[PDB]
């Protein structure tokens, strides 16, 4: 076993309860599957192994996996019908992360989403499916990544505004589609679409929510998100549900679309309970994050949990003028080991955990999390917007480290990915360009 | 084709799929749908465009769901039809149970259930075998997020916070697996969740107050608090490294406006360490509620045990706590 691997990543935890339950059975199995991969001794693993004992990111294998993922699927994949916009997004995001120019997909993106847009506003899973905020989010982010005036022009902005206005609920949150569920993912996806398209802040004059005293898309929204915090400190999908990393990301990112992190986050969330719960998402020896208490690590939380960290850290540090920092309050080393040692599939693609087949969702979010650990992401007093703070995020590289330490970069520079915006989950330039283009278009009559 | 040959369907023309593959550039991530799914969905487009509320449309939604229960549009349209036609929703629930049992991980089914069950005209009171059905689901996956979310909704809707099956079912699940955090979270809702029907739902009391006071009860039942803390200690002793009951107890103390030091001796009994949670508990007691000389150093000692031995992956968080405590002590020393 490679000398660059600390004991922390090569042994189960010291404390072990005598009582066996299903939870500990699954936890034990997961640890046992991860250990040979963490140690770099599994026959499935490809090198080179770096000085920390970690295999290279297999860039060519993942590129080919992601390009393949954008082509045709057989009949058996029918359950993905409503997720087709996500499939486009997850692939383009992973390709961007890996350093590809995705401009050549502009026309194919336009062709895909044109049929999925409804005349009454918004984008759904495809022709004849009702508009849904997650499809719309995936489509908008895909359009941002490919760029170009022709893709930007595809969206009917006025109809999108009218439709989104129908989803605004009396309690301040959003349903995901008309007649659909209300949860924090709905609020986050709606507000990202609203921000990137520079939609008017006011609700449409005839929005039903106006009958409940609400006037704008953000009226009652941070209060709603506050009501989704739980006694554990984390944030649930809807009030009273269980704290979960995916919803913590949605709520914190949504709050950061409303003002500066150091203003909004402490105002609406109890950071005293949020911080330790977020910290407790990470396990050893696996190194990765679980989504909720007493469940298992999963590489997709490299994004959902991982990208809560720059948001929370900005809430603590405050806006940086163009200065000391709390730094990283989780283990970048552990997360990197989990992703590179445990989540890479030998044939390409990344996975939830050992024993799982890869998929493009897990590939996108494991890579997104790997990128997070490679950058300082922080907010500034300099915005591209004429949501000001949300367009003020900037980045500096956090370079690959040498030696031992509590906050180190154990990826190689050969593993470096493109930085992603921690709120918009696309490259900063892509988010900037779309927002600025729309700011400069008059709202349609 | 089944639909195209059925006289039942003759009166309506299907709308064929336009996927973008014919007009311009080739679309992305396409699926080569079966002919049966293409045909059924072409008829669905046609009936939805016509806003058709009919028995044939209802059957069509059932057929599409049998092929793809992850089609969110068809579920929403199905609910519209059920209400428009005044269908028997008891029978719809019995059918939905079968779909739920076949597709454990499907959440669309559970939103549909909430939509139906919310109709007080059809379900004025808790149906007599509804809780048993939820338990049939939890017997197969005890942490199912969508089923727990539905059960939270059900408790608020039918006002079941003090209903003995809610607490009994939580307790049966915690007997089976004391580490089931979903059951602990539901227990908190039952015992300490806000109930005021004139307020928007919230996971915690006092969300109109300062965030540091989130969770504080306006009125505390002290005997209930004692009972819940005793329960938590009893479960902890069965498996002291189980985070769930420790987090629950912190929630209880916060709701009650009681200090963590109420459990100082209990936490000390696990210190030779049987629980990392006990160590963190002591760190907070010494740092935040003990104002005596030497308490800050002891908190730092506890956090050092965590960073070096008992939860080292969280070292940067423990070090942040050490920095906070050290700064606070230095401020205290200078005033
Ligand atoms: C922008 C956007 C769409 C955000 C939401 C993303 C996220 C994945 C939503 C789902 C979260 C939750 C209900 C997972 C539980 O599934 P599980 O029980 O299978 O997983 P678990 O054991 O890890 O909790
Ligand atoms: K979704
Ligand atoms: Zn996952």
């Amino acid at each position: 076993v490679h000398p660059g691997i600390p004991a922390l990543f090569r042994e189960p935890p010291l404390i072990h309860d005598l009582l066996s339950t299903e939870t500990t059975e699954l936890q034990s199995e997961t640890v046992n599957k991860c250990l040979p991969l963490l140690k770099g001794i599994h026959n499935s693993q490809k090198g080179p192994f770096n000085k920390y004992g970690i295999p290279a990111l297999q860039r060519k294998d993942h590129l080919e996996y992601l390009y393949d993922s954008l082509e045709d699927y057989p009949a058996s994949f029918v359950a993905l019908d409503a997720s087709r916009p996500w499939m486009v997004y997850w692939a383009l995001a992973g390709l961007c992360l890996l350093g590809e120019d995705v401009t050549r997909f502009r026309e194919r993106v336009i062709s895909t989403f044109t049929a999925a847009q409804n005349s009454t506003g918004g984008i759904g899973g495809g022709h004849g499916q009702m508009s849904h905020v997650a499809s719309s989010y995936a489509a908008v982010l895909s359009i941002a990544m490919v760029g170009g005036e022709e893709a930007f022009k595809l969206i009917d902005r006025k109809a999108m505004w009218k439709w989104l206005g129908k989803l605004k609920q009396p309690d301040g949150g959003f349903t995901v589609c008309e007649g659909g569920e209300e949860d924090v993912r709905g609020a986050y996806c709606a507000m990202v679409v609203h921000a990137l398209l520079d939609l008017p802040l006011a609700l449409p004059p005839e929005a039903e929510a106006r009958q409940n005293g609400l006037e704008t898309f953000t009226d009652g929204l941070p209060e709603y998100l506050s009501r989704c915090q739980t006694y554990e400190g984390g944030i649930s999908g809807s009030p009273g549900s269980e704290a979960h990393g995916a919803y913590a990301f949605c709520a914190l990112a949504c709050l950061c679309l409303l003002g500066r992190p150091e203003v909004v986050v402490p105002r609406y969330m109890n950071i005293a309970t949020l911080l330790p719960w977020l910290s407790a998402r990470q396990y050893a020896p696996e190194g990765g994050f679980s989504g909720r208490t007493n469940k298992l690590v999963d590489g997709c939380y490299s994004h959902w949990v991982g990208n809560c960290w720059p948001l929370v850290q900005a809430a603590l540090d405050g806006t940086q003028p163009l200065r000391s920092s709390v730094g990283n309050l989780y283990s970048r080393e552990g997360l990197t080991r989990y992703i590179l040692s445990c989540c890479q599939c030998k044939l390409g693609g990344l996975r939830d955990k050992p024993g799982k087949h890869p998929d493009s969702y897990h590939t996108c979010y494991a890579l997104t999390g790997l990128s997070t650990v490679q950058y300082y992401h922080y907010c500034t007093d300099s915005s591209v917007s004429s949501f000001s703070s949300a367009f003020s995020w900037k980045h500096d590289p956090n370079f690959a480290s040498d030696g031992q330490g509590s906050d180190i970069g154990v990826f190689t520079e050969n593993d470096r990915l493109v930085p992603f915006h921690p709120i918009f989950v696309i490259p900063h330039k892509s988010a900037e360009d779309i927002r600025v283009w729309f700011e400069n278009q008059s709202f349609d009559l | 084709g089944k639909y195209s040959s059925d006289p039942e369907w003759a009166s309506i023309k299907p709308i064929e799929l336009n996927d973008g593959s014919d007009f311009g550039a080739m679309p992305l991530a396409t699926i080569s749908y079966s002919p049966e799914y293409l045909e059924a969905t072409s008829y669905l487009r046609a009936v939805m465009a016509a806003n058709e509320m009919s028995e044939r449309a209802l059957r069509l939604t059932g057929d599409i769901i049998s092929m793809n229960p992850a089609h969110y549009t068809v579920w929403i349209y199905r609910a519209k039809i059920l209400f428009a036609l005044g269908k028997d929703l008891n029978e719809e629930i019995e059918w939905l149970n079968k779909v739920a049992l076949k597709h454990l991980k499907n959440y669309q089914i559970w939103h549909h259930r909430q939509v139906l069950m919310s109709s007080r005209a059809h379900f004025p009171t808790l149906p007599p075998r509804e809780q048993d059905f939820l338990m049939e689901m939890f017997a197969q996956d005890a942490k199912s997020y969508h089923v727990w979310t539905y059960r939270h909704w059900l408790v608020r809707h039918f006002k079941l916070w003090d209903h003995p099956r809610e607490i009994q079912d939580v307790e049966a699940l915690l007997k089976a697996d004391v580490r089931n955090n979903s059951a602990w979270n539901h227990r908190y809702m039952l015992r300490f969740g806000p109930r005021d029907e004139n307020e928007f739902d919230a996971g915690l009391h006092n969300t109109t107050g300062p965030s540091s006071e989130k969770g504080r009860l306006p009125v505390v039942d002290e005997d209930l608090v004692d009972s819940e803390l005793q329960y938590s200690q009893s479960r902890i002793l069965e498996a002291p490294e189980n985070r769930s009951p420790w987090s629950y107890a912190r929630g209880v103390l916060q709701a009650a406006g009681r200090p963590l030091s109420e459990w100082k001796d209990f936490a000390r009994s696990f210190v030779a360490v049987k629980s990392s949670h006990a160590i963190e508990w002591l760190a907070d007691v010494y740092a935040e509620e003990d104002g005596s000389e030497g308490s800050a150093a002891e908190a730092v000692k506890m956090l050092t045990l965590l960073k070096e031995k008992y939860d080292p992956i969280r070292r940067n968080y423990w070090e942040y706590r050490i920095r906070q405590i050290t700064a606070s002590a230095a401020h205290a020393t200078e005033i």
